């Protein structure tokens, strides 16, 4: 998990907001998943009660 | 609902009214209400024309577009409003008025918006009740009570309409002490 | 010439992209001329074969 944050004040002022009166906080990663067997994994499917 | 145009040469983004005629050679970018209904006094036409630029495409302003392709340098643009100012209460009505039966209380809005014919209204809560009661007769700013009984006590609460459908209020709750018969 | 690199990641990220994947490279430089004596610098024109 890889997390950005810039807090409002001299960096986030910039030409479109000379001011600087906002910020965020933008967090991203890579995920991925390779199945090597297919095999060796088995689904059950039910109705439950209510 | 505040409609922008936009031409893509001289860059300026026309902010038209809902009834207005884009010029020749903008096209309409979207529309946005520039009191903002959640919001109303945070955000400005600036922070509403980069809203709807922002899906637009630098390569004709005309169809959506997104992030690596869309009109976000703020700085060429030169927002050219002829939208009619907001409907904004210059003097609004004191917070609390207190006289004594017999005094004379007066109340006095200021309405700096857009139109022409600005009405105006008046209503009236009796301080146990729930709902407004139209005060008749007096319909033009200054509002005054003459000779103010007890029974013309509780809040009174101005209504300045524009012409087309914008509307500001401001209460003032009106209190008099009754000294025995 | 003038090289200006910002690198995607911590320098470009505004309020426009808060996970900042975008980065550029501009040069810029400046040029101009002083024709001190315009009189040896002489261009003869014609046409030219296929």
């Amino acid at each position: 998990f890889n997390v950005m944050t810039k807090m409002p004040g001299k960096e986030t002022a910039d030409r479109n907001d000379p001011y600087g009166e906002t910020g965020f906080s933008s967090i991203k990663w890579y995920y991925g998943i390779l199945v090597k067997r297919p095999e060796r994994i088995a689904v059950m499917k039910a109705v439950a009660p209510l | 609902e505040l409609k922008v145009a936009f031409n893509k040469d001289t860059y300026v983004a026309t902010v038209l009214d809902a009834s207005g005629s884009v010029p020749s050679g903008s096209v309409n970018v979207g529309t946005f209400f520039h009191p903002d209904e959640t919001y109303p006094d945070s955000y400005v036409i600036y922070h509403g024309v980069r809203e709807l630029l922002y899906k637009r495409s630098e390569v004709d302003p005309a169809q959506p577009g997104f992030w690596p392709e869309n009109i976000t340098n703020m700085q060429a643009v030169t927002i050219d409003n002829k939208a009619t100012a907001r409907l904004v209460l210059n003097t609004s009505l004191p917070r609390v008025v207190s006289t004594i039966e017999g005094g004379k209380v007066t109340l006095s809005v200021v309405a700096l918006g857009g139109k022409a014919p600005l009405k105006y209204k008046w209503e009236f809560r009796a301080p146990n009740a729930s709902t407004w009661t139209a005060v008749s007769g007096q319909t033009t700013a200054n509002l005054v009570l003459d000779n103010i009984d007890a029974d013309k006590a509780g809040e009174y609460k101005v209504t300045v309409t524009d012409a087309a459908g914008t509307s500001v209020d401001s209460t003032a709750l009106v209190a008099v002490g009754a000294y025995p018969p």
